[PDB]
RNA sequence: CACCCCCGUGCCCAUAGCACUGUGGAACCACCCCACCCCAUGCCGAACUGGGUCGUGAAACACAGCAGCGCCAAUGAUACUCGGACCGCAGGGUCCCGGAAAAGUCGGUCAGCGCGGGGGUU
RNA sequence: AUCAACGGAUAAAAGUUACCCCGGGGAUAACAGGCUGAUCUCCCCCGAGAGUCCAUAUCGGCGGGGAGGUUUGGCACCUC
RNA sequence: UCCCAAAAUGUAACGGAGGCGCCCAAAGGUCACCUCAAGACGGUUGGAAAUCGUCUGUAGAGCGCAAAGGUAGAAGGUGG
RNA sequence: UCACAAGGCUAAAACCUUAUGAAACUCCGAAGGGGCACGCGUUUAGUCCGGGAGUGAGGCUGCGAGAGCUAACUUCCGUAGCCGAGAGGGAAACAACCCAGACCAUCAGCUAAGGUCCCUAAAUGAUCGCUCAGUGGUUAAGGAUGUGUCGUCGCAUAGACAGCCAGGAGGUUGGCUUAGAAGCAGCCACCCUUCAAAGAGUGCGUAAUAGCUCACUGGUCGAGUGACGAUGCGCCGAAAAUGAUCGGGGCUCAAGUGAUCUACCGAAGCUAUGGAUUCAACUCGCGAAGCGAGUUGUCUG
């Protein structure tokens, strides 16, 4: 969810992903196929999905973080300064990055649980598994 | 500590002065006091101890700095500039000094 | 090196209308006989997408 | 007068004219004077010929040809090599 | 495993079913132009553990291990290979996978097995003597249940270039 | 640069550095020794500084081994990008053409070139 | 010299006008339109859970994708 | 002062952050000398840091105030 | 430095393995850019002094950012180009986009961007393909045995997928959980027997039962057939107010669309011929500069 302190607000930019491998920690993983504003909100629903989906275990990797303050539109105004840091929390998500990765489900108790997730996301995804070794 | 040396050494601004340096090796009870060019890394005169200082190693003292004087002034080295290491200049490294600024 | 402008220098970078001044074509169809040295090369390069060059 | 404070939080309009940088790069005919750098610390420090002014300023002491010296980096120097 | 050619100008191999890599040692570092399909069919049975001879235009038979793999993001498929030119007697260290045996009292109790390490670094084995799995005992486990380095198995004269203490699979509780 | 070695000083600031194992002593160098005064410790001769041997090379230094750590680091492919030319409502993306990283991997190193003085080749 | 409104109009200076007047401005607000669509209105996706039992007869948490241009707005483009 | 600022300089906004309107006869000149923060082990007030001791120790300290640059061969810390 | 993901470890800080984010982080670090010297070259401006100014509302697009909703025909910078002050062709129409900078004349020629069924200039062009929705010629999540081409996993003439005959398990109304929970509300497992075979079993039915089927097993049959994914073109998703439409007619019997190839059209661009102007060097009429004439070059929104 959100971070504990930092600076207060930010800005925005875009290019393919970098930091995110695909094994590590999980057996099967989830991956994005295009950019976005991953909301705290909305992985909080797909961490809750998934969670309720295996019951007992919470064997699930949440890899992506909300680092990210955003702003909003008090009412109208214009005139006026710089605006509410309280609107939500972000993980800028490119291409190619792990969001979530399961351990110890099955094939299909992965299959489906990652499908419901996918249904909260504003984004095209993927499922996959192994093979994966740059450093371990 | 040994950043004494450096220390002396660095604030013996080298090229700029255009004056050759008087290094001195007063640790032991055998010097070098060199002395040396700054641009090329040549050492032109030079006066120990080591070989021959009839009995004297701390009494040698103005002897050495007389000696150097005299082994300088054969070359022509007028213009000098003194270097100690870690030596507060009082003893034995005092009187090299004072027996070279006597002896030309 | 026979060189000939092509296209026009109309909406193309200052640079580009400069170099294409300095390699003496004034008008379209323009053609010249050029030097084989690096920086008359170099000015070919530079407006290489204006230019028809021979060999 | 009220209780709230003389000055109100949260601002931004600061900022200042501000200049700095190199003047005269490596292969340069200076004259005696010519400022070479302008900087805050110690960047570049001061070479064979070369003066430091009470700001860390760098100008030449005497005529000639300005070279750099980059000493690993973390090591900076500039000095006159006189055409002379 | 076969290929071709191997200049800079990579454009007649782009499109093609091709994968461009090299191969190193400390004599020869030869370029290549191999087969997409054929690597990725091999690849995945061998991984970096197993080797395979590498015959190129003609005919010079090499045997080589597989040192680091570049894919392209977005799209799994891989891009880049590098192969390491195998000697006869002496390797390097290699990260083998981690498999588990058996079932465990502690699983069918509340828990599940969880190997933190899926790849293991192994000092001097000898080269086409290396493990090419690495089955381990979990049988004996509980709750709270630890295995780290000094509880393996090495296949005779191999050692770990790994910390001694570095826990390798743990048994974790339910929720 | 006769061949070695030691003490000074330098260009060169890690491909020169550290740790760990070793060789070195009566030539040099260190500790050591005493110190009332020159001169000195916001307290103490630890340090500076003064007067000298033995003793011991312990510690420090000097040299030599070694790749455990540091440090250097390719080739290939990539990110990115000048210029050229395009896609998508947009976030964003592509193709040609040259320039081309960083990290990592192969592998490289227990430095190299000086000036002066000292001591040995019984 | 908080000449600090800091290139500093005089040594020396606050308000009010619905009683208002002139010169101008679509360089600039209120109405309408235009562009946008946060908000507004509708619709779709997933399916936790409610429906004694059964996700989908009805209902649809958390979250996601659109459409419209009737709201409040943003913006200030023709019209002072 | 920093960021925006697109690796020369410069560059806007009722863009993001923060400080100044001083202080010091030593906190200046010069000449000498000194070397830091922190951790681990061990020790009377104490027992979380602490006055001491020994190992590690490019700086993780300091620089009258904001920050950036810089800096231990000192710009840090002592004295004539 | 700050933020942060799984684990180790210890009395959490530290520390270790695996793993990341960064305008105000940086052990690194391009492409570019800037200064200077040289011109191996090719060009044609610059500097300084003095007269006269006007202009100090800019606008769009691309690219790089902030603000803003990664809204605006929005705002404020950077940078290039156009409009401003720019005609001509194209983009139906259309400052800005694309092509191209108009000295004048011609009832000549070649090309650019764009085009070549008819409106309307020029192939109803050639070849191998795609789509059948008028897609072309209104957007998405999401959805789908739509056709085209390549891949991955299997099952097979020792006779599979589908289809009909026929069997359906004994234990056992598995234990728990309950007012009952028996293959089928939820917690733990998925052990056994007979064999040609039947899984503490999938969906429906009852209040719990039963019923009626599947996962599995033979005959009859005979030849390929079932699932994950990649991609090309298409489908659904797809509702706004005066009368409709891609500019229209009309087009699949391509006039749509992917790839390659030529031939033609097409501008005030280039070219041909004639003429005029600007600056220049070169000739000359004159007592001199200079003004006239006269070539050649160049210029002329
Ligand atoms: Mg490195
Ligand atoms: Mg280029
Ligand atoms: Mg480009
Ligand atoms: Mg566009
Ligand atoms: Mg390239
Ligand atoms: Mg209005
Ligand atoms: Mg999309």
């Amino acid at each position: 969810k959100r971070t504990k302190f930092r600076k207060q607000f930010r800005g925005r930019m875009t290019g393919d992903a970098k930091g995110g491998d695909y094994v590590a920690f999980g057996d099967y993983g989830l991956i994005a196929m295009e950019p976005a504003w991953i909301k705290s909100n909305q992985i909080e629903a797909c961490r809750i999905v998934m969670s309720r989906h295996f019951r007992r275990g919470g064997k699930i990797y949440i890899r992506i973080f909300p680092d990210k303050p955003v702003t909003k539109k008090p009412a109208e105004t214009r005139m006026g300064k710089g605006k509410g840091a309280v609107e939500y929390w972000v993980s800028v998500v490119k291409p190619g990055r792990v969001m979530f990765e399961v351990a110890g489900v099955t094939e299909e108790q992965a299959k489906e649980a990652f499908r419901l997730a996918g249904h909260k996301l504003p984004i095209q995804t993927k499922m996959v598994k192994r093979e994966v070794y740059d450093e371990a | 500590r040994r950043k004494l040396r450096t220390r002396r050494k660095v604030r013996t601004t080298t090229a700029a002065s255009g004056r050759l340096r008087l290094s001195v090796y007063r640790s032991s009870k055998h010097i070098y006091a060199q002395i040396i060019d700054d641009s090329r890394g040549q050492t032109l005169a030079a006066a120990s101890s080591a070989a021959l200082k009839s009995g004297n190693k701390t009494d040698t003292a103005a002897a050495v700095g007389k000696a150097l004087a005299a082994a300088a002034a054969e070359k022509g080295i007028k213009q000098v500039v003194f270097d100690r290491g870690s030596y507060k200049y009082h003893g034995r490294v005092k009187a090299l000094a004072d027996a070279a600024r006597e002896g030309g | 090196m026979k060189i000939k402008l092509v296209r026009s220098v109309i909406g193309r970078p200052g640079n580009q209308v400069k170099t294409v001044q300095a390699l003496g074509l004034r008008k379209i169809g323009d053609s010249r006989e050029v030097s084989d040295t690096p920086a008359v090369r170099g000015m070919v390069k530079t407006v290489k997408h204006l230019l028809e060059v021979q060999e | 007068a009220h209780k709230k404070g003389v000055g109100s939080s949260k601002n931004g309009r600061d900022s200042n004219p501000k200049y700095l940088g190199v003047k005269k790069f490596g292969g340069e005919v200076v004259k005696a004077g010519n400022i070479l750098v302008r900087q805050r610390g110690t960047k570049f420090k001061a070479g064979q010929g070369v003066g430091m002014g009470r700001d860390h300023t760098l100008f030449a002491l005497s005529d000639g040809k300005v070279v750099f010296i980059n000493k690993g980096k973390g090591a900076r120097f500039i000095s006159i090599e006189a055409a002379q | 495993m076969e290929l071709t050619a191997k200049p800079r100008t990579p454009k007649q191999k782009l499109d093609e079913s091709m994968i461009a890599a090299v191969a190193y040692n400390k004599e020869n570092n030869v370029s290549f132009a191999l087969d997409r399909k054929a690597f990725d069919r091999a690849f995945r049975q061998q991984s970096t553990t197993g080797l395979f001879d590498i015959t190129v235009e003609g005919g010079e038979t090499f045997p080589a291990l597989v040192k680091a793999v570049q894919m392209d993001k977005r799209k799994r498929a891989p891009i880049h290979v590098d192969f390491y030119m195998v000697t006869y007697g002496e390797p390097v260290e290699v990260s083998v996978p981690v498999h588990t045996t058996g079932r465990s009292q502690g699983e069918v109790q509340g828990g599940l097995v969880d190997i933190v390490v899926h790849n293991l670094q192994i000092v001097a084995p000898g080269p086409r003597r290396i493990p090419q799995e690495l089955v381990v005992d979990v049988t004996k486990m509980n709750i709270g249940d630890h295995i780290t380095a000094g509880d393996i198995k090495l296949p005779e004269g191999c050692t770990l270039a790994a910390d001694p203490e570095l826990t390798v699979v743990s048994v974790l509780p339910p929720r």
